[PDB]
C-alpha cells in the first residue's frame, strides 16, 4: 500500500499549487477521517505517516482535561501523571495502530478530502499570489456576470470578484470582456472566491493617473482628493509642491487629451480636474465652479458648511440630483 | 536499577546474571539487546529503573537518550523522551539527563522516562534559566592549564616541553600539524593524563575519528573521561553523529559554567567525513571537497572559546600533512590560520627517535602574555631567541637534553642562564 | 485494450456502487433485490495512452471515464436473492486483485 | 465485582494495577460510554441494597 | 519603540524585560526572535514601532531592512518593504533607512515600514536630488589624514612611523602586505583609534572576513 501512497505524493496534478507537505497533511486528514469513519465512538487520530518513504503509523488522541464526556477522547489531569505526560493538553498518545487505508469507503472518502484540500490550495495559492497586486490595476476577463457578484478570469486558474452594490445600471456585462478596478478587500480566511475588486473607489483614477500622468509617481505633484459619484462625476483636485508646475495644466494633457481618455476608460464619466485649497472655503468655492456662491460659511460644532448661492449660473451650480454640490459634501 | 551500573560491568557478568535470572539464553546476542532483556526482566520484577545519557532531538520532535559507553549509537538501550519534555523543561540537543525509565509497554521497544532527576548534572528549575551558546560573550585564555606535573618520569618531560613552547589555557584553540608516524598518539595521552591528574574539575573528553579499534580500547580504559571515538567500519555517518552529539554536550556543559576541554584526532579525518557525507553543491575544491563541506568542521573547530559570563571551552583538534593527498594540505590550508595554538611535529626529528618531535621555531601561541607572569614570558622569550637560529633536530636535542638533569621548569629556565 | 474489472464505473450514483468494494466486487452478504451492479467490468472502447498517471487522476479528478462502455455484468431483471460466495479464476501472468 | 463499586472511582487506580495497559483501560471506558454512565461519580447511596 | 535600544541590550536585558511582560520563557531561543517576540507583545501593547538598518533589495522586487549588529543577516529581525517605496523614494541597495514599523499581521512574521523618516541620515526630498557613484568625478588624494594624537603612549608611535612612512588622505588606497604573525591586527586596531580619535566626522567601518 505504501507503494500506492508514494505513487500518489508523486504524481499529484499540481505539484506547484499542492506542495509536497500539503499531500502529507492532506493525506493524513483523510486517514483520520477514514479513522473516525471505522469506530463507531468520537475518537480523532493523527497520522504522520512516514512522510518520506514509509508506511503510516497512526495513533490516538486523548485531550486532557478534568472532563469525562466522550471518555474516548479524555483523560483527567490528576490521571494522567502515569506515561510521563506531566502536561494539561497534548496527550496525543500511540495507543490507536493498524489502521485500513485503502478499503472502499477509506478510498472515498480520501479522494472526498483530496478535492476539498486542492480546492482549498488553488484558492489560497491564486489569492496570495494575485494579492500583490492590490493597490495597481489587475486586468482579465471574466468568469461570470452574476447578480449577486460577478466573477473575472485573470489568468491561470486565476479569480476575481467584483461586487454588485459597486456596479451602475449603465455600466455593462456579460462573460467575455476584461473589467478593470482595484483590489480593495482580501480575505483569505472566506469559503470561496475572495479576491475583492471595486471600481467606485477614489484612489482607483489616482492609480489610474499612475499609469498615464508622467508627473504623478515621482512626487513632484500630489494628487490629493477625489470625488466620485460613480456615473455622474469624477472630480480630482491635486498639489503641487514644487514651484515650476502647474496643478491644472499638465495632468489635462492637451485640451483635453489624456483626461478624456481616462475618462472613456473609466466609462465616459464626467472628470474637471479640480484645484483644491489650504482651507475649505476656496475648496468648495473650487468645487461647485464654474459658478457663483453668495455665501459660504464654516460650522465645526455641526461639522457642516453652508453654502448660498447667487442667481445666474443655476445650469452649472446644482445639475442633476445636486451632483455638482454632491462631490463637495462627499 | 541504575543503568550505567550494567553499563560498566562487562559482558561476562551480564551472562552470568542472566542465567543467574533462569531465562533464554543471553550470552548468544549483543550487549546491546543483552542488557535490554535483562532489565526488561529486571523492570518486570524489580523498582523503579534509572539511566543517564546525552539527549539527541530527532525530527519527529521525541529525543533519543544515548550512552557514550556505545559512543551515543542507536540501539535497544537508548531512552524514549516525547516532546512534551522538550516542551515543558525546554530540552536541547546534547543535555546530559538522567532520570526514572520504565519497560515499554504494549508494542513498544524503547524504554520510557518518567522524571528528568539530573540535567546537566544540575537542577531543571536552574536549567531554565541558563545562556545561550553563541549568545555569549567570547574571550581570549585567560587561566592557563598547568600541565606540568613536578615528577618528571620519561614521558612527563614531553608535557613539559608543551609547556615551554606553547602555554594553553581554558579557551584557546589547538591545531597539530603532524605527518603520520609522527607519535601524536602518546603526545595526547600524556597530555590527557596531566591535565586529567592537575585538574579533576573540568569535565575532559576525547574524541577518536577513523581510529584503529586498537587505540580506542586502549585509551577507554587509562585515562579518564567518557573516551567516545568512532571506528572506520563505521560510514560517516556515525562520526557526523559522534560529533553532533559530544559538540552539542560540550556546548550545554559551557553553557552550565564548566570547562570542557575536546581532544580530537584528527580533524582532516573528521573533515573528510564531513565531506563525503554532506551533499555535493556543484562547487568541487583540488581533490573532491565541496566548499560546504569545510563549513561544519569550521564550525566544530570554532565552537570552542573562553566565555566572560563563566565557563570556558578549548578544543585540541591534530591535523595531518605529508600524507600524499590534496584533502589534507587543502584542510590544513584552510585551518591553518584558524587555530591560536600551533603544534608543529616534524618528522625529521622522529626519524631520529628524539621524542617527542617538536617544531619548537615553527610553533607559538598568540596572546601567550595573559597565560604566564612578566618573568615568565620574559624567560620564554629569551629561550626562544637562543634556541631558533639553531636547526630542528639540534634544537630539540639541547632541549630535551637540557630538561633530562633539571626537573622543574622553572628551574629548566634559571639553569639556562 | 483488454478489459479490466477496476471499480471506475460512470454514468452511476454513489448510492448504487455502494454495494462494491475498492476491487469492484459486491461484498459478500450484501442482499439485491432488483437490477443492481455486482461486478465493476470496464472495456476500453478507445485506443492507447491510458498512462498511470491518468488512471490516477480520474479516480479523483478529471471528465468521467472515457472508453468503458459500461459492460459490467447486472444481475437479470427480476430475480432477486442474496450473495454468500464469490468465485474467480485468474489466467497464469495476470496478477489476483485482492479479493482472489 | 459490581459496577456501581466501578462508577464512584477514578482510573488513576486502575493503572496502579499490573497487567492494566491500553486494552482494558479504553475497553472499560468505552462500555460506560456506550451506557452514558461516566468513570468517576459522587454518589452517597451505596450500597442499596448489598 | 526604537530597535536599536533593544540592540544594544545584552541578552540578559531582554529575558528580564521579556519575564516582565509574563509571557512564555523566551530565554530558550535566539536573541534574533527574542528581539521578535519582545517587539509583537509590545507593538500589540504600545506606540508606533520605530527601527533602522540598510537595505539590501531581493530579485523579487522588494526589500529588506537589517541591521549591522546582526551583520545583515536574515532572520525574524528584518524590516520588510514593498517595491512601492522602491518606486516612490526610489530606494536602493545599501540605504541607511530609520523609520515606523509595525507588526505583521495575519499570516506576515516581517515587521511592515511605515514611514521613512531619515535615508541616510537625510531628507528623502534630498534624497532625490543625488549624485550617483560611478558617475562621479574621482581625484587624488587633497585631505591628508592626521594619525598623529601627540601623546606618545606605548602604541601610538606606530601609528607616528605611519605618519612618516606612508601618508594616507581621503580617497587614498591603501594595502598591507604582511605574512602571518606579524601584529598587524593592533596595526589596523590603533589606526581605528587614532582616526576616531582625531575624525570623528567620517564615518568608520571594519571589515573583518573568515
Ligand atoms: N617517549 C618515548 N619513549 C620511547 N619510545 C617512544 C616514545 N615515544 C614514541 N616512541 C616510539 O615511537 C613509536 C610510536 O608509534 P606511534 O604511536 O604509531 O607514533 P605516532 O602516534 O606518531 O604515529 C613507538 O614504536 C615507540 O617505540
Ligand atoms: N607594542 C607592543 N608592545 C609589546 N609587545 C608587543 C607589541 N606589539 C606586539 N607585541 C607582541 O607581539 C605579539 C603579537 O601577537 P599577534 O597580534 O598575534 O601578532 P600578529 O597580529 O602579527 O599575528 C604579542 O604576543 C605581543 O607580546
Ligand atoms: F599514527 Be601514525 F602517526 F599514522
Ligand atoms: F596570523 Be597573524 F595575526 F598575522
Ligand atoms: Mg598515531
Ligand atoms: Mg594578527
Amino acid at each position: 500500500m505504501n507503494k500506492e501512497i508514494l505513487a500518489v505524493v508523486e504524481a499529484v496534478s499540481n505539484e506547484k499549487a499542492l506542495p509536497r507537505e500539503k499531500i502529507f497533511e492532506a493525506l493524513e486528514s483523510a486517514l483520520a477521517t477514514a479513522t473516525k469513519k471505522k469506530y463507531e465512538q468520537e475518537i480523532d487520530v493523527r497520522v504522520q505517516i512516514d512522510r518520506k518513504s514509509g508506511d503510516f503509523d497512526t495513533f490516538r488522541r486523548w485531550l486532557v482535561v478534568d472532563e469525562v464526556t466522550q471518555p474516548t477522547k479524555e483523560i483527567t489531569l490528576e490521571a494522567a501523571r502515569y506515561e510521563d505526560e506531566s502536561l494539561n493538553l497534548g496527550d496525543y498518545v500511540e495507543d490507536q495502530i493498524e489502521s485500513v487505508t485503502f478499503d472502499r469507503i477509506t478510498t472515498q472518502t480520501a479522494k472526498q478530502v483530496i478535492v476539498q484540500k486542492v480546492r482549498e490550495a488553488e484558492r489560497a495559492m491564486v489569492v496570495d499570489q494575485f494579492r500583490e497586486h492590490e493597490g495597481e490595476i489587475i486586468t482579465g476577463v471574466v468568469k461570470k456576470v452574476n447578480r449577486d457578484n460577478i466573477s473575472l478570469d485573470l489568468g491561470n486558474n486565476a479569480e476575481a470578484v467584483i461586487l454588485r452594490e459597486d456596479m451602475l445600471p449603465r455600466e455593462n456585462f456579460r462573460p467575455g470582456d476584461r473589467v478593470r478596478g482595484v483590489l480593495y478587500s482580501v480575505r483569505p480566511e472566506a469559503r470561496g472566491a475572495q479576491l475583492f475588486v471595486t471600481r467606485s473607489k477614489p484612489e482607483m483614477l489616482i492609480e489610474l493617473f499612475r499609469i498615464e500622468v508622467p508627473e504623478i509617481g515621482e512626487e513632484v505633484i500630489e494628487i490629493k482628493a477625489a470625488a466620485r459619484d460613480p456615473g455622474s462625476r469624477a472630480k480630482i483636485a491635486v498639489k503641487t509642491n514644487d514651484k515650476r508646475i502647474d496643478p491644472v495644466g499638465a495632468c489635462v494633457g492637451m485640451r483635453g487629451a489624456r483626461v478624456q481618455a481616462v475618462s472613456t476608460e473609466l466609462g465616459g464619466e464626467r472628470i474637471d480636474i479640480v484645484l483644491w485649497d489650504d482651507n475649505p472655503a476656496q475648496f468648495v468655492i473650487n468645487a461647485m465652479a464654474p459658478a457663483d456662491v453668495a455665501s459660504i460659511v464654516v460650522d465645526e460644532d455641526k461639522h457642516t458648511m453652508d453654502i448660498a448661492v447667487e442667481a445666474g449660473n443655476l445650469a452649472q451650480a446644482i445639475g442633476r440630483n445636486g451632483q455638482n454640490v454632491r462631490l463637495a459634501s462627499q | 536499577m541504575n543503568l550505567t551500573e550494567l553499563k560498566n560491568t562487562p559482558v561476562s557478568e551480564l551472562i552470568t546474571l542472566g542465567e543467574n535470572m533462569g531465562l533464554e539464553n543471553l550470552a548468544r546476542m549483543r550487549k546491546q539487546d543483552i542488557i535490554f532483556a535483562i532489565l526488561k526482566q529486571h523492570a518486570k520484577s524489580g523498582e523503579d529503573i534509572f539511566g543517564d545519557g546525552v539527549l539527541e532531538i530527532l525530527q519527529d520532535g521525541f529525543g533519543f537518550l544515548r550512552s557514550a559507553d556505545s559512543s551515543y549509537l542507536a540501539g535497544p538501550d537508548d531512552i524514549y523522551v516525547s516532546p512534551s519534555q522538550i516542551r515543558r523543561f525546554n530540552l536541547r540537543t546534547g543535555d546530559t539527563i538522567s532520570g526514572k525509565i520504565r519497560p515499554p509497554k504494549e508494542g513498544e521497544r524503547y524504554f520510557a522516562l518518567l522524571k528528568v532527576n539530573e540535567v546537566n548534572f544540575d537542577k531543571p528549575e536552574n536549567a531554565r534559566n541558563k545562556i545561550l551558546f553563541e549568545n555569549l560573550t567570547p574571550l581570549h585564555a585567560n587561566s592557563r592549564l598547568r600541565m606540568e606535573r613536578g615528577n618528571g618520569s620519561t614521558e612527563d618531560l614531553t608535557a613539559r616541553v608543551l609547556d615551554l613552547a606553547s602555554p594553553i589555557g581554558r579557551g584557546q584553540r589547538g591545531l597539530i600539524v603532524a605527518p603520520p608516524k609522527a607519535g601524536k598518539t602518546m603526545l595526547l595521552q600524556n597530555i590527557a593524563q596531566s591535565i586529567a591528574y592537575n585538574h579533576p574539575d573540568c569535565v575532559l573528553m576525547v574524541l577518536l575519528i577513523d581510529e584503529r579499534p586498537e587505540e580506542v580500547t586502549e585509551m577507554q580504559r587509562l585515562v579518564k573521561g567518557e573516551v567516545v571515538a568512532s571506528t572506520f567500519d563505521e560510514p560517516a555517518s556515525r562520526h557526523v553523529q559522534v560529533a553532533e552529539m559530544v559538540i552539542e554536550k560540550a556546548k550545554r556543559l559551557v553553557e552550565h559554567k564548566k570547562d570542557v576541554i575536546i581532544l580530537l584526532d584528527s580533524i582532516t579525518r573528521l573533515a573528510r567525513a564531513y565531506n563525503t557525507v554532506v551533499p555535493a553543491s556543484g562547487k568541487v575544491l583540488t581533490g573532491g571537497v565541496d566548499a560546504n563541506a569545510l563549513h561544519r568542521p569550521k564550525r566544530f573547530f570554532g565552537a570552542a572559546r573562553n566565555v566572560e559570563e563563566g565557563g570556558s571551552l578549548t578544543i585540541i583538534a591534530t591535523a595531518l600533512i605529508d600524507t600524499g593527498s590534496k584533502m589534507d594540505e587543502v584542510i590544513y590550508e584552510e585551518f591553518k590560520g584558524t587555530g591560536n595554538m600551533e603544534l608543529h611535529l616534524s618528522r625529521k626529528i622522529a626519524e631520529k627517535r628524539v621524542f617527542p618531535a617538536i617544531d619548537y621555531n615553527r610553533s607559538g601561541t598568540r596572546k601567550e602574555e595573559l597565560l604566564t607572569t612578566q618573568e615568565e614570558l620574559q624567560k620564554m622569550w629569551i629561550l626562544r631567541k637562543i634556541i631558533h637560529p639553531m636547526g630542528e633536530i639540534d634544537a630539540m636535542e639541547f632541549l630535551i637534553n637540557k630538561l633530562a638533569m633539571t626537573k622543574t621548569n622553572d628551574d629548566f629556565f634559571e639553569m639556562m642562564k | 485494450g483488454p478489459e479490466e474489472i477496476t471499480a471506475d464505473i460512470p454514468n452511476v450514483g454513489e448510492a448504487a456502487l455502494s454495494k462494491l468494494d475498492e476491487s469492484g466486487i459486491v461484498y459478500i452478504g450484501a442482499e439485491v433485490t432488483g437490477g443492481d451492479i455486482l461486478v465493476g467490468k470496464v472495456t476500453p472502447k478507445g485506443e492507447t495512452q491510458l498512462t498511470p498517471e491518468e488512471k490516477l487522476l480520474r479516480a479523483i479528478f478529471g471528465e468521467k471515464a472515457s472508453d468503458v462502455k459500461d459492460s459490467s455484468l447486472r444481475v437479470p431483471n427480476g430475480v432477486s436473492g442474496t450473495v454468500i460466495d464469490v468465485q474467480v479464476f485468474t489466467r497464469d501472468g495476470v496478477e489476483k486483485d485482492k479479493r482472489a | 465485582h459490581y459496577i456501581g463499586d466501578l462508577v464512584q472511582r477514578t482510573e488513576v487506580e486502575l493503572l496502579k494495577t499490573p497487567n492494566l495497559g491500553k486494552k482494558s483501560l479504553t475497553e472499560i471506558k468505552d462500555v460506560l460510554a456506550s451506557r452514558g454512565l461516566s468513570l468517576g461519580m459522587r454518589l452517597e447511596n451505596w450500597p442499596p441494597a448489598s
